[PDB]
DNA sequence: CTCTACCGATAAGCACACGTACCTCTCC
DNA sequence: TGTGCTTATCGGTAGAG
């Protein structure tokens, strides 16, 4: 759940040419005000009320102005019914790779899943925007990479079971693919290939070309390493590194 | 820690803050900081000292150790408190600083002929 | 209009510095007068017309040079085909014109059609407002001869590509009308050097 | 009109005045100057042309020693040899920066042997094959031993070029000698 | 033969060079030997008393020579 | 079968059409399934190369074989050019299109495999088969034409850098260098054992001996003096190689593990000028600024120092023949008859001693030293350095130009007799050179005295932090309300200190010149017999600026680098655990996002330092260990290497480049007397003498608003860009009538 | 490798082990091998009360220099650590004390006899035809691009043309006269008959160029003088 | 009054280097 | 990882009937 704050290149009129906030949920990019009035709220004050500023900043309110501009253009009547939900189902409808599920459903496993209520996830969608306008008013400082603060390390219980995993979804395609061809015209212990999550494993090992955590080729080179044996002191800070 | 009770918290030691190999480097604060960062890191990894209490389950490629291994002289906290006589590979000469006819110039070291043949530093 | 008279009287004494130091017999007159020997002895409401003058050099009369300015930017091809014919008329053969802007792109290509007899250097108002040759910089530049370049090539026997180049580009070349085969004697503050216009 | 300057002109970033003891361009017979820093004129028309446009303030500044700090600026205002000059003074005060004692002759060999075509190239291949072009001496193999092989040899393959080996790769690679010390004499002849 | 009047130490490396292949391939000596074994000092003896047949072809960059003597030469 | 022996020439470069494709095959195969490995394979699984006779990889060059296509086909080299004729059989300009492109070459019918060789096969082996297709064809040929080395994706300029112009040789050697100084500077100690096994070519192979010339090399060549020419010392060693410690300056090496290899001449033409030109005996003068090449080491410098500024320890007559026995030239007069009622023998000073390695012809006067040589005697000597040292006007220059013919056994002897004398004294390091006092009572003044320097030199900067725009109403001579409130703020001056980077500029020369006097706290408490002080003092190793640290306290300690924190100015445990301070990051004074760490640290390294200084050291201490921008001095160097190894000097007294022998310059420059330099290659000496600057220059940032003194001389010598960053940096003057006023250049300025 | 008979000995007979420059404290800013040096010698003595004595070297709690000295001095020897010694050589005494005492050194994997990488004539590449970079083999040191570079301005081609011709790679190359081929013994497939052929004398790399222009579809014309 | 040809910004597409020596271990 | 070189695209300008 990605929501910026750029300029509005989407409907520019050539005038119309100040920063506006919007988000990036579920590869479409909708008005963060249709997102407020789709769940629970019907009123610009209540709304306003959930991003506590409590500044003073130009850059700020005609933002925000122009967040309820372009909601209130692109959608006729987003502010009274539910004009705002037919929005946004027709925007994640439209992508290359929509879900199955109904839209009214989608907006209660992937928006915020940690959250219960429907208006709980606005709440924490506003201070979320709160949080983003207080980093641009300078009254907050950004999250730097190079604190431990922001960083979790993963020795064995992330890094193993991340290759476990992208072995497990070829072995699950190794079976379909073997197990239609003696479908339509046998053991369990046939189609499920076992050498195929070894063969990886040692070659991973061997090799040192771990899986990317964010990617499936270009596997990163750098994660395993051999032991010193010249003295128990190499060996002992050896298994004390962190790359 | 003792006069001033506004703290509510306390480290164990300072030299804690440190890895294995820069704990036990005696006088740290005391040197430079890229000569500390030689002996932690390079100068430690090629440090001839044990090997192996089994060199008969041992086949690695290439191993080395001393015939007469030493633990230094002094104590620090963290060969205290770990109880390893391992974390030090060498052993203690007599050293002096003088210069010897011109042959320790430019770095380089004059060593005792005669000792090294008594069992000092033979691997 | 006292600014464009400020900046005129700066283009006029830089080009009779240029002329004086090309060899074309500036009167000393015309060196030395200052801002009221250059308003009130001459004219008032000029309008970049008085300033055309003929210049003939020092050993011959016949070499001659007539100095045109424009009366408006951005020439074109009508009048300097006109200054092209007023150039052949009166059987000149080198012409400076100092214009205000960049010229038109078809306008720059009738200089180098009718190029075997007139010889149109172009001049930006922007160049002439500070004197390039009275610099600490810039050494002092001698031009040779063909006698001199006779016996210069016949010295260290050596060809008339065998040299340190200088380009038309720069303004060097551009001060004392330099084309291309000539080799222009340079003296550094003795050690001096030869260079070749390409 | 809250981005338009009410003093002074727009394509100026900053002005500070420094003092200076060995100042490149000096006088005839310790001085204070000004460092003038200009934005990038997007146009055709030159910052020198547009800083000359000092108008009201004309005879305060000496123009006779006045010069941009960049060399390939200097060389397209002044000239060539004047910009030469300024690229000794810069080389004598980044040589000496480092520590170390030169001799002035080293500096104005590549001072010399950088402006042989009326200007400074650059040190990659495109500014030493620009050297050849303008001299008309064809080079393929030094030019494929500088930078890429490949497309320095299509290229003198499909023009027809010869290479008549004059450099020294040229003779170290085919089993001849360069010609400095030994190779511009013959002993040979009894 | 109006250059320079001096030998240099780039064509006097390459004398004495050539002077020690001969003498090493058993070529009598034209300097009277007194003691010595090495080719090199009966090559500097020979070159300090100007009694070596060689002529040195100095090229010019023009395209043209300036055949030289060893004897008109001198060594410092 | 005896060809005669020719010379290359020249070398044109041609595109092949298919008259010569298949002139230079032999045996040109056309079958589909046949590799053909008979006629043009060496590595062939067969007995013998048809084509040649007796083939064993050696005498047998590898055969060509064409591969002759069905139909013709244009060639992939002219697809760019064809697209100028049309606008997406033009016989009316068809003039332009065959006189500078090759016409002959355009049509492709045939095309040639590698031989066995040099391999790649799996898609040649692929294309041998006529088949339909045309316009996929050349999607084929040009990428099994595009396998070659030459391009990219061993390949490219590797190719030709590691094969034509860096080639391994045989007879060199590469050992471990020590040090031995008793061995002559023009002598390399080569060990019997490797010695024995070094065979050369001396007319038969015969092994290496005594007095055989050997051209060693330390890698990197930093310069043109790192190629000495020694010769060959046999030593009862094994393994290991060693020379004399003073020629480690040319070699710009130290005995740290560092490898030097040697390379081995086996013909009598590269032996005879191996010594006559590459020598020590000829690399006497350094090239880069005119001065001697070798000067003192560290011992040497040092004892040659302690023996002339003591003045009192006199030797006797048993102590001065037995340093006589490695000095050349005679005993002096004893010049001390008696020093004292009870003196029963003659003693020697100690300027005599080092007095007896001049000449007796040899004169130097240095005036900045007070030191007068008359006659071959040191005669005045008055507290001076850099006589010793390598300077302009130094002894071993002078010495050099005295006779320049026996000058290395004048520094041999030299390097001896001090190593015998300071043998005789003895140079130590005790914890008395560390506490830098006498008592405990010096010391805790000494510490009382820095902890008020520092103070003072904050002071320093917190009043040079005012010379802004903003504190103009404040610098005036004006009546000011906040003159006592302006003055208190000790914690906001840091904080604004680090928070932009001109007043932490402003700042650091700020401290740098306040900090001069609390670095001259170390001559009053030191001691005359301190070490530190006298290896400071002699130049051989170290300055005041070590011992400081050492002693009273570290300084500065600020990197040019923007970090995101900066420093608590007290580095103690009650700053580390401020909330509202900078160390943890933005302190609200409306946030910050960027540092520039400024601290100084009122402790030593010999009591100790806080962890949080500790801390504050190896931030600023991290820029100096990156082993980064490594590549600037090796790139820099060899693009203006490849600029400047074709200039020459002509016979004709012109500086002439080697391409088509063209103008360079007129005449040389008349700084030099020797004007001989007629044979020599100036340009390659120009660029080596650059690029050793090169080398030898900081790779680290002053500060954020300057550079570094290597990216410095890299835009300066890269200024032919042409483009970039659209800066144009002007300088402006002024006139010379400004001056008829008062103070008329600041109101013109 | 100095005998026991030439060290400067302490009066009590202790000659020193290894002999360390005095030179390389200032520049490296070492100190504290000389504190743990004169620590481990204050442990090491005897007290002419052995407990509640300075053991420790933990290194942000480091005692302070009057701890050391006090130490030292109960020992029966100097504060600073330092021992009049006597000259081995002579007998004479040393005007200066001479700081000693033991010190934790290590001996590192980096020996002299593991680097030796001498060559007469070994094997060769199968590709280019230079010496192996392999050190269990002959091995060859590589005469790059700066060694050239620098014997180029000394004006030493002799050396130049052995270590990059004779010493490295050489060949043969036979050139057609009337003919401007490449001609493979010699025999010219254009020309009528092998009676013009010359031979000229290039290293390997221009061979190995050579075959490889011809690869990449450019043939190459050889103007002899010969 | 309109019709047609040529030039200087503005992105768009593609080859460019990572030092010079050497020195092993582990897999392809 | 970004810097440098070449090429397609587009707006503004000027001569001609
Ligand atoms: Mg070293
Ligand atoms: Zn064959």
């Amino acid at each position: 759940f990605i929501v910026r704050l750029s300029e509005n290149e989407k409907a520019e009129d050539y005038k119309r040419r100040e920063k506006v906030l919007t988000v990036y949920f579920l590869s479409t990019e909708i008005p963060v005000w249709l997102l407020f009035f789709a769940l629970g709220v019907s009123s610009d004050k209540e709304a306003m009320d959930l991003i506590a500023f409590d500044g003073d900043d130009a850059s700020i309110t005609n933002s925000l102005i122009a967040s309820i501009h372009v909601a209130d253009a692109v959608c006729e009547a987003f502010r009274c019914g539910n004009n705002a939900l037919t929005y946004v189902e027709q925007q994640i409808k439209s992508t290359k790779f929509p879900p199955a599920e109904s839209v009214d459903e989608c907006l209660h496993l992937y928006l915020f899943p940690g959250l219960q209520s429907l208006k709980k996830k606005a709440r924490f969608l506003g201070y979320m925007v709160k949080c983003l306008l207080n980093s641009y008013a300078g009254k907050r400082k950004c999250e730097n990479r190079d604190s431990f603060r922001n960083k979790r390390i993963e020795l064995a219980g992330e890094l193993l079971e991340r290759e476990i995993r992208v072995h497990l979804a070829h072995a699950r395609r190794k079976m379909t693919r073997a197990m239609q061809k003696h479908l339509s015209g046998k053991p369990i212990e046939h189609y499920l290939d076992a050498s195929v999550i070894t063969n990886g494993l040692s070659r991973a090992f061997s090799t040192g070309a771990w899986s990317h955590p964010f990617r499936k080729m270009e596997r990163v080179s750098g994660v395993v390493a051999n032991l010193g044996r010249a003295n128990p002191l190499q060996t002992l800070i050896d298994l004390r590194r962190t790359r | 820690l003792k006069e001033p009770k506004i703290y509510t918290h306390c480290e164990l030691d300072l030299s804690f803050l440190l890895g294995v190999s820069c704990a036990v480097v005696p006088f740290a604060n005391h040197d430079h900081g890229r000569r500390v960062l030689y002996q932690s890191q390079k100068h430690c990894q090629q440090a001839i000292g044990f090997s192996s209490t089994n060199p008969n389950i041992r086949c690695d490629t290439l191993s080395q150790q001393l015939f007469y291994p030493q633990k230094p002289l002094f104590k620090t906290l963290a060969s205290e408190c770990l109880k390893k006589e391992v974390l030090f590979n060498g052993q203690n000469a007599i050293v002096a600083v003088n210069v010897h006819l011109g042959y320790n110039q430019e770095d380089s070291i004059v060593m005792n002929k005669a000792s090294l043949e008594r069992g000092m530093f033979r691997s | 209009t006292e600014e464009e008279l400020k900046r005129l009287y700066r283009i006029q004494k830089t080009l009779m510095q240029m002329l004086r130091d090309r060899g074309y017999f500036i009167a000393d007159s015309e060196l030395t007068m200052t801002k009221q020997q250059f308003i009130r002895k001459h004219g008032d409401n000029m309008k970049r017309e008085d300033l055309v003058t003929l210049k003939a050099k020092r050993n011959d009369n016949s070499d001659q040079l007539y100095i045109f300015f424009p009366d408006e930017a951005k020439v074109g091809v009508k009048t300097m085909k006109m200054y092209t014919n007023r150039m052949k008329s009166e059987n000149v053969f080198r012409a400076i014109l100092v214009v205000q802007q960049n010229l038109t792109p078809f306008a720059r290509t009738c200089i180098s059609e009718i190029s075997s007899k007139f010889h149109l250097e172009v001049f930006q108002e922007a160049e002439m407002l500070v004197n390039i040759k009275e610099h600490v910089l810039v050494p002092e530049h001698q031009v040779l001869t063909t006698e001199e370049k006779k016996t210069l090539l016949e010295r260290y026997t050596v060809k008339e590509t065998q040299l340190p180049r200088i380009q038309v580009t720069d303004p060097i070349a551009r001060y004392f009308g330099l084309k291309r085969g000539q080799v222009v004697k340079i003296i550094r503050p003795r050690y001096v050097t030869y260079r070749y216009v390409v | 009109l809250l981005d338009s300057p009410v003093k002074g002109d727009q394509g100026i970033k900053k002005v500070n005045i420094l003092w200076t003891d060995r100042p490149k361009a000096p006088k005839r017979n310790g001085e204070l100057y000004l460092k003038v820093t200009m934005y990038g004129d997007r146009g055709k028309r030159n910052c020198w042309t547009a800083l000359l446009e000092c108008l009201p303030i004309m005879d305060m500044i000496d123009w006779g020693r006045s010069h941009p700090d960049n060399i390939r600026q200097c060389c397209s205002v002044y000239g060539i040899d004047a910009g030469r000059s300024i690229f000794v003074a810069n080389l004598e005060s980044a040589v000496s920066d480092t520590g170390k004692e030169i001799l002035r002759e080293h500096l104005l060999l590549v001072a010399d042997s950088l402006s042989v075509t009326g200007e400074f190239v650059a040190l990659n291949a495109k500014g030493w094959s620009k050297q050849r072009q303008v001299e008309s001496t064809p080079a393929p193999f030094t030019q494929a031993c500088f930078s890429s092989p490949s497309q320095c040899f299509l290229k003198a393959a499909k023009e027809g070029v010869r290479d008549d080996l004059q450099g020294s790769i040229d003779a170290l690679a085919w089993g001849k000698v360069p010609g400095f010390g030994t190779g511009d004499q013959f002993e040979i002849i009894i | 033969r109006k250059t320079s009047k001096f030998m240099t130490k780039y064509e006097r490396a390459r004398i004495l060079g050539t002077r020690a292949l001969q003498i090493s391939m058993n070529a009598p000596v034209m300097v009277e030997l007194e003691g010595e074994t090495d080719p090199l000092e009966i090559a500097m003896k020979e070159l300090r008393q100007r009694k070596i047949p060689f002529t040195i072809r100095r090229y010019l960059p023009d395209g043209s020579f300036e055949e030289w003597g060893v004897d008109e030469l001198i060594v410092e | 079968l005896q060809v005669p022996v020719g010379t290359l020439t020249s070398i044109g470069f041609s595109i092949s059409n298919n008259n010569d494709r298949d002139k230079m095959s032999v045996l040109e195969v056309e079958a589909p399934n046949q590799v053909t490995d008979s006629r043009l394979g060496l590595p062939n699984p067969d007995s013998v190369c048809r084509t040649c006779g007796s083939k064993d990889r050696k005498v047998c060059e590898g055969h060509f074989g064409v591969i002759n296509f069905a139909y013709s086909i244009i060639n992939p080299y002219f697809l760019k050019e064809v697209a100028a004729l049309l606008n997406k059989l033009g016989i009316d300009q068809r003039l332009i299109k065959k006189d500078i492109p090759m016409f002959n070459s355009l049509g492709l019918t045939s095309f040639p495999v590698t031989p066995n060789g040099y391999r790649r096969t799996r898609i040649y082996k692929k294309l041998v088969g006529f088949e339909g297709n045309t316009l996929e064809l050349s999607s084929r040929v040009m990428e099994c034409m595009q396998y070659s080395r030459l391009f990219s994706e061993l390949c490219g300029l590797r190719f030709m850098k590691d094969v034509l112009l860096g080639k391994r040789s045989d007879h060199t050697f590469r050992t471990v260098v020590v040090g031995d100084p008793s061995l002559k500077l023009n002598e390399i100690g080569i060990p019997e054992s490797i010695a024995k096994r070094l065979q050369v070519s001396e007319h038969i192979f015969r092994s290496l001996m005594d007095g055989d010339t050997v051209l060693m090399n330390r890698p990197p060549s930093i310069h043109q003096h790192s190629l000495i020419a020694m010769t060959v010392r046999i030593l009862p060693t094994t393994s290991v190689v060693s020379l004399n410690p003073i020629c480690c300056l040319p070699f710009r090496g130290d005995f740290d593990g560092d490898c030097l290899h040697g390379y081995v001449p086996q013909s009598i033409q590269a032996k005879v000028e191996l010594d006559e030109l590459v020598a020590l005996d000829k690399q006497l003068i350094n090239r880069q600024n005119g001065r001697n090449l070798l000067s003192l080491g560290q011992d040497s410098l040092t004892a040659a120092y302690l023996v002339n500024v003591e003045k009192n320890c006199y030797l006797n007559r048993a102590q001065m023949q037995q340093l006589q026995m490695y000095c050349p030239f005679q005993l002096p007069p004893p010049a001390i008859i008696k020093a004292s009622p009870s003196s029963t023998e003659p003693q020697w000073t100690g300027m005599q001693l080092f007095g007896m390695l001049f000449p007796p012809g040899f004169d130097y006067t240095y005036p900045l030293n007070n030191v007068v040589v008359s006659n071959g005697e040191l005669l005045s000597f008055s507290e001076g350095s850099a006589w010793l040292r390598d300077g302009e006007g130094n002894f071993i220059e002078r010495l050099l130009k005295h006779d320049k013919g026996k000058v290395l056994d004048i520094i041999y002897s030299a390097q001896e007799m001090l190593s015998q004398w300071l043998l005789m004294r003895g140079l130590s390091v005790s914890l008395a050179d560390l506490y830098l006092s006498s008592d405990l009572q010096s010391r805790k003044n000494l510490t009382e005295e820095i902890s008020y320097g520092l103070r003072e030199a904050e002071q320093v900067c917190n009043k040079q932090q005012l010379m802004v725009e903003s504190w103009r109403d404040f610098l005036a001579v004006n009546g000011e309300d906040k003159e006592e409130d302006s003055v208190s703020d000790l914690a906001r001056f840091c904080y604004e200190r680090q928070k932009s980077a001109t007043l932490s500029e402003l700042a650091v020369s700020a401290f740098k010149d306040a900090y001069r006097d609390v670095q001259a706290l170390a001559y009053r408490y030191g001691d005359q017999s301190n070490s530190f002080l006298i290896m400071s003092k002699a130049g051989s190793k170290g300055n005041i600026g070590k011992l400081v640290q050492h002693s009273m306290c570290i300084g500065l300690q600020n990197s040019a680098v923007s970090l995101s924190f900066g420093f608590p100015r007290e580095l103690t445990c009650a700053a580390w655990n401020d909330p509202n301070s900078p160390l943890r990051g933005a302190k609200g004074k409306t946030t910050t996002e960027s540092y520039v760490p400024y601290g100084v640290i009122e402790n030593s390294f010999l009591t100790g330092l806080n962890p949080l200084e500790s801390f504050v050291h190896s931030v600023t201490s991290r820029d100096s260990s990156f082993s980064g921008n490594a590549d600037l001095p090796g790139t820099l160097s060899r693009r203006l290497m490849f600029f400047m190894r074709d200039i020459y000097a002509a016979y004709d007294g012109t500086v002439r480049n080697s391409f088509g022998n063209q103008l360079v310059q007129f005449t040389y420059e008349t700084d030099g007397p020797v004007e001989d330099i007629t044979g020599e290659a100036l340009g390659s000496l120009s660029a080596c003498a650059l690029s050793e600057a090169a080398y030898s220059a900081l790779d680290q940032p002053i500060s954020l608003l300057e550079t570094s003194p290597l990216l410095n001389l890299k835009n300066v010598l890269e200024c032919g860009s042409k483009k970039g960053q659209r800066e144009q940096t002007m300088s402006l003057y002024l006139s010379e009538y400004l001056s008829k006023k008062k103070h008329g250049f600041e109101y013109g300025s | 490798l100095e005998e026991q008979q030439n060290f400067p000995f302490t009066i009590q007979g202790i000659v020193p082990d290894i002999v360390i420059n005095p030179h390389a404290f200032p520049s490296r800013q070492t100190p504290g091998q000389l504190l743990e040096a004169a620590l481990s010698k204050g442990i090491a003595c005897p007290i002419q009360a052995y407990t509640k004595l300075t053991r420790h070297a933990t290194p942000f709690s480091t005692p302070g220099v009057t701890e050391i000295t006090e130490q030292l001095h109960r020992a029966g020897f100097s504060r600073w650590g330092n021992e009049r010694v006597y000259n081995g050589r002579s007998g004479e005494m040393m005007r200066s004390m001479i700081f000693m005492g033991p010190t934790f050194y290590q001996r590192l994997v980096h020996m002299s006899e593991d680097k030796v990488k001498f060559r007469n004539t070994g094997p060769v590449h199968p590709l280019t035809r230079q010496p192996v970079a392999d050190r269990k083999r002959f091995g060859g040191i590589k005469f790059g691009e700066m060694e050239r570079d620098c014997l180029i301005a000394h004006g030493a081609s002799a050396n130049l043309h052995e270590r990059l011709f004779t010493l490295s790679d050489s060949s043969q190359m036979h050139i057609c006269r009337k003919c401007k081929t490449y001609a493979n013994g010699p025999y010219c497939r254009v020309c009528v008959s092998s009676d013009h052929v010359v031979r000229v004398y290039v290293p390997y790399g221009a061979k190995l160029l050579c075959q490889e222009l011809f690869s990449m579809g450019i043939t190459l014309n050889f103007d002899t003088k010969l």
